[PDB]
């Protein structure tokens, strides 16, 4: 018998080097075979064709890189939905109708930092990659959008290496506070999208970060007379808070999108943070009743609000921090199969991996889970399998189970309920499932089994995988035939001869860097039923190790673990091959202003592995299902591939989630440069006068692709120093009290003397030197009382005089005007063609001043014009 | 539902102990079956010849045009007199009837001068 | 008949707004995308006084 097979990606991608595996069990007699991609309802245009020559030479198997570029319908857009794969050969032919997408590659929008003050420039750049993970040079158009969903500016640059550097985006003149958006797209035809976000707020860099850790994320029966809260404050230069006065309040809340709340009086206050830490236990029972409530059951599906205020006792700084909310719920847990394909093989052991979550979508380990199971036979027989138990892992959140199904089985019905010792039986949640047998005209099945809950494979290894083909009417299996996908392109293909000896046998397949983010492998064999061959298969999903093509390694010169507040130092670039690299320096405190998180990298692994057309742990229900679910569709001789149910969107879960010293330059972001790195480079620069941790991330793109490095922490730190608590802006008129503390880290004490240098438009108490006394290893609250008169005016110096120290502080107070901030706008529609019935070419907006105006203030205005384009 | 044959049927008809799709895919994999018709009834004879096509000009019945085995999951039934157990009506059929006596009126004769008569009325 | 089907808001654009007395919206739709403007003009014998636009907020408002 002659049976033929073609394997192709489920859907083609425009401009992707789409690989097409061709495998056959033809006569030794070698032969040529043309393969092509032609247009819809007419095989006129053939966009690409590939002359693959096969024989006993290549164990009857080839690869062909067809590709589909811009030959299309551009004007009055009708961009084609479909194309036609074709096979032309001496021995045979056929053809396929296959869909087409313009989703091609990856746009990574790299903002300089995630939080800005109005009148900052937003640095931004892009890393763009094509389906092959190479540079992919296409001119790209990001477009700025305000927090009122309204488009604002729009700009293109050409892409020279994959690191597109756009001009800095100055935030508008009276801009809108909130969540801004950068949307990036190719100016060219491909559909591809990128998004990023930044917050605009009046914000001030925050001196120390206050952590606030609750005992759990649910509140329930165990912890309702006590909920432990540890709060850990420390400075951004790695030295914790000695003495601080704490204040905690609590409140009731409806939800997490809830703008407001109902406070509770009698809320524990005045624990003192001692040497890095403080703790309290919140009796919800006694406190909650002071509002309406009386039972926890009364209080169901409601959230609890915590907000803390840690003012340094000896050190002039208020800091604030808060927890949105903690849910009060009966049902403490959620359930969901992690790496469980819902299709079973009879005369095999089924694998079941379950997951438990708290109300806030994070793992919970140590919880026991009961699995009840029920089997029904091909015979229509109904049977009770024996109930099992396991306990959810702590590193996983996953409890695993295995049941060996009586081989005559068709349908498995399983219950999964939690069994935590403190919860009422009714409160514990359950989910139920059904699993279904892979249908075999053959009565023939396959089960390829590989799993490690340890869960990670490392490039370089050799994969050893066990193939058991239980059942087939005949074991006259000639060949085992596998196929390995990664990021939606077929990358490996091959054949192992059946051992008369084995029944089950090994495959050894070398793990390669083509698979780095993740991969699938699929294995099929032909059973020629001497009347119509059947294709029989199974696939498996394999997360592997995160190793770059060009591992970038970055190092600071002076290996010392603490650094000095002015010092120059060199940086080290490292690469396995010539590369580009894109640097960033961010004040590690500035991540502290937004509770939300930095987002290069974590993402870069994930975005890149979302080109996989598959779904599930693999392993279908037909032979067609298998190949389809695996991110493929075939053209076939024995069993044809049927379905077009690519449509319903994929969801499963795969991975479970003199001698003065002058301090002046306090840059939030720096090192926003890019460099050509010939496997080696170095560059010196004097790191800025500022006591914080500098967190400096380097990411490099190269022939191989992208690779983000391990971020480099570099805390700069002085022994004795002064830093003032300066408000973002102050209003001219009312007198203000300026705070700020001197920090003495030296093992002996000292006598010191602070004094301020005022500018022409700012006031002060007298006119000296007010000599005080700071103990060994402490701090002293110092304050000055000023009053602003000239608006906008900046520059205040603070000078420090001590034992073995001399420090001058260069700060820049900012000032605003009294009264209100009225906003008024007008507009026109320019309509040269009198479309509306009257032709419009000019409006005149006259300067007009209302005399209610606050003295010495400008009248601003801004001209915004939004071309109004319409039409399909 | 979706029969793998292509035909697209109402879910009610799934796992009900009756080949509703044709290819029996609608009962391919079923554990518990909600049987439509609690009791075995008979097939009406020549029911398919009410589902065949009729070629006007030829005056000759042609290929199957209706599926008349389709039963719609409704177990509608009809009792034959002079034949014990009831018959099962298909879903295309609103009505079936069995009432039939014979008399002289049924046995008639005609005379034809020539064959031109047969064309005139039709 | 068009009037009888009024059904989806998942889209999150703003519904048709309310023109002011003696005026009309220049630009009819069922849904407007967030950040779209609609221009108010006036009926015959009346003319616009002031800011002529409403903007669609992500609000829906
Ligand atoms: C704060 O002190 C700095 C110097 O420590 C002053 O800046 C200097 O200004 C003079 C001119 O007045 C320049 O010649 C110096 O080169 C500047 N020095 C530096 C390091 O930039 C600044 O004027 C002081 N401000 C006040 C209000 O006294
Ligand atoms: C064919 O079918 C119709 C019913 O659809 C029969 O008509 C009925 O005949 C009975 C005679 O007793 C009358 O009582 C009913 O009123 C009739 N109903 C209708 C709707 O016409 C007809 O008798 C049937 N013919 C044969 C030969 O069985
Ligand atoms: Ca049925
Ligand atoms: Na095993």
């Amino acid at each position: 018998e002659q049976t033929y097979v073609i394997s192709a990606p489920k859907i083609f991608r425009v401009g992707a080097s789409e690989n097409i595996v061709i495998q056959v069990y033809g006569y030794t007699e070698a032969f040529d075979a043309t393969i092509s991609i032609k247009s819809y309802p007419d095989k006129k245009f053939s966009y690409s064709s590939g002359h693959v020559h096969l024989s006993s030479e290549n164990k009857f198997q080839n690869s062909a890189i067809l590709t589909i570029q811009p030959k299309q319908l551009p004007g009055g857009q009708n961009p084609v939905s479909y194309v036609y794969l074709e096979v032309v050969s001496k021995h045979f032919s056929k053809s396929k109708r296959m869909p087409i997408t313009y989703d091609n590659g990856f746009l990574f929008i790299h903002t300089d930092k995630p939080v800005y003050t109005p009148d900052q420039s937003v640095k931004v750049r892009v890393y763009s990659l094509n389906d092959d993970l190479k540079p992919a040079k296409r001119e790209t158009v990001l477009t700025f959008i305000d927090p009122e969903g309204s488009e604002v500016d729009m700009v293109e640059e050409i892409d020279h290496i994959g690191i597109i550097s756009f001009p800095d985006f100055k935030i508008p003149s009276n801009p809108r506070y909130g969540m801004w958006t950068i949307k990036a797209k190719y100016k060219e035809d491909f559909s591809t999208t990128g998004t990023a976000y930044f917050e605009v707020k009046e914000y001030v860099l925050p001196h120390f970060s206050v952590s606030i850790e609750p005992e759990y994320n649910f509140i329930g029966y165990k912890n309702f007379k006590n909920f432990e809260i540890t709060i850990k404050a420390r400075y951004f230069y790695n030295k914790v808070v000695t003495e601080a006065d704490v204040y905690i309040t609590f409140g009731i809340r409806e939800d997490l999108k809830d703008d407001q709340k109902e406070m509770m009086q009698t809320a524990m206050q005045n624990t003192m943070l001692i040497n890095g830490i403080a703790q309290v236990t919140f009796d919800s029972e006694t406190a909650v009743k002071e509002l309406s409530y009386y039972s926890l059951e009364d209080l169901n599906n409601k959230y609890l609000y915590i907000a803390v205020t840690v003012i340094e006792s000896t050190g002039g700084f208020s800091e604030e921090a808060e927890i949105p909310g903690i849910k009060y719920v009966l049902s403490p847990y959620k359930l969901n199969l992690v790496a469980t394909p819902l299709f079973l093989k009879p005369g095999i052991p089924y694998p079941i991996k379950v997951q438990v979550k708290d109300s806030l979508d994070q793992l919970v380990g140590g919880v026991p889970v009961t699995l009840n199971a029920q089997t029904i036979d091909v015979n229509q027989e109904t049977s009770d399998l024996d109930p099992s138990k396991s306990v959810t892992r702590v590193d996983d959140g996953v409890a695993s189970f295995v049941l060996n199904l009586p081989s005559g089985v068709t349908v498995l019905e399983f219950n999964v309920k939690t069994d935590a010792p403190d919860l009422p039986e009714e409160n514990q949640a359950r989910e139920g499932y059904r699993a279904i047998a892979y249908s075999s005209l053959s009565q023939s099945y396959l089960y390829i089994d590989w799993t490690d809950n340890h869960k990670a494979l490392l490039v370089g290894e050799h994969l050893n995988i066990i193939v058991t083909p239980k059942s087939p009417y005949i074991d006259k299996i000639t060949h085992y035939n596998y196929l390995i996908l990664s990021k939606g392109k077929i990358i490996h293909f091959g054949t192992r001869e059946k051992f008369s000896d084995a029944s089950y046998q090994s495959i050894n397949i070398p793990v390669t860097q083509n698979m780095v983010p993740s991969s699938r492998l699929l294995v099929y064999y032909i059973v020629t039923g001497e009347q119509t061959a059947e294709l029989v298969s199974d696939s498996v999903w394999l997360n592997i190790e995160e190793k770059c093509g060009n591992q970038l390694q970055v190092h600071l010169s002076p290996d010392a673990d603490a650094y000095s507040p002015g010092q120059t130092v060199s940086l080290n670039m490292a690469t396995g091959m010539d590369s580009w690299v894109a640097l960033a320096a961010v004040d590690s405190a500035v991540y502290g202003v937004q509770r939300g998180a930095k987002k290069p990298l974590e993402r870069v692994f994930q975005f890149l592995e979302k080109s996989d057309l598959g779904c599930g742990a693999g392993g279908g229900l037909n032979n067609a299902n298998v190949f389809h679910l695996a991110g493929l569709t075939f053209l076939t001789n024995a069993n044809a591939d049927d379905s077009q149910e690519n449509d319903e969107p994929c969801k499963e879960i795969l991975r479970p989630r003199s001698k003065p010293e002058i301090r002046s330059y306090f840059p939030e972001s720096w090192l926003w440069e890019v460099h050509l790195v010939p496997r080696r480079k170095q560059l010196q620069f004097a790191l800025p006068d500022s006591l914080t941790t500098w967190e400096i991330q380097g990411i490099g793109i190269s022939n191989t692709g992208i690779c983000v490095a391990d971020t480099v922490k570099a805390k700069v730190f002085k022994d004795v120093f002064l830093e003032m608590n300066i408000p973002y802006s102050v209003v001219r008129g009312e007198q203000i009290q300026l705070k700020g503390t001197v920090y003495n880290y030296r093992t002996s004490g000292m006598q010191f003397c602070v004094k301020m240098s005022a500018v022409e438009g700012i006031c002060t108490s007298e006119s000296k030197c007010v000599r005080q006394k700071v103990e060994g290893s402490s701090s002293h609250l110092v304050t000055f009382t000023v009053l602003p008169l000239e608006i906008g005016l900046h520059n205040i110096n603070f000078s420090l005089e001590t034992w073995f120290g001399k420090e001058i502080l260069v700060k820049t107070l900012r000032v605003v005007p009294e009264g209100v901030k009225r906003e008024s706008y007008s507009g026109v529609t320019l309509d040269p063609r009198g479309i509306y019935g009257t032709i419009s070419r000019r409006k005149e907006f006259p300067y007009r001043i209302p005399l209610d105006l606050v003295p010495k203030t400008e009248i601003k205005r801004i001209l915004s014009v939004k071309g109004l384009l319409v039409g399909e | 539902f979706r029969c793998d044959s292509g035909r697209c049927i109402a879910r009610k008809l799934e796992c009900n102990g009756e080949n509703d799709c044709g290819d029996n895919s609608d009962e391919r994999d079923c554990g518990r079956t909600k049987a439509v018709c609690t009791r075995k009834y008979n097939p009406i004879p020549s029911v398919q010849l009410m589902g065949n096509g009729f070629h006007f000009l030829a005056g000759e019945p042609r290929g199957e045009v209706l599926d008349n085995s389709f039963t719609g999951g409704i177990c509608k039934t009809v009792k034959s007199s002079r034949t014990s157990n009831p018959y099962r009506v298909p879903a295309n059929l609103e009505n079936v009837g069995f009432e039939v006596q014979t008399a002289e009126d049924d046995l008639k004769t005609d005379f034809y001068k020539d064959l031109t008569s047969l064309g005139h009325n039709e | 008949k068009e009037v009888d089907l009024p059904e989806i808001e998942a889209d999150s654009g703003c519904p048709q707004p309310v023109p002011p007395e003696n005026g009309f919206i220049r630009n009819e739709k069922q849904l407007y995308l967030v950040g779209e403007d609609v221009e108010i003009s006036c009926l015959t014998g009346f003319e616009t006084v002031g800011y002529q636009y409403f903007r669609c907020l992500p609000d829906g408002t």
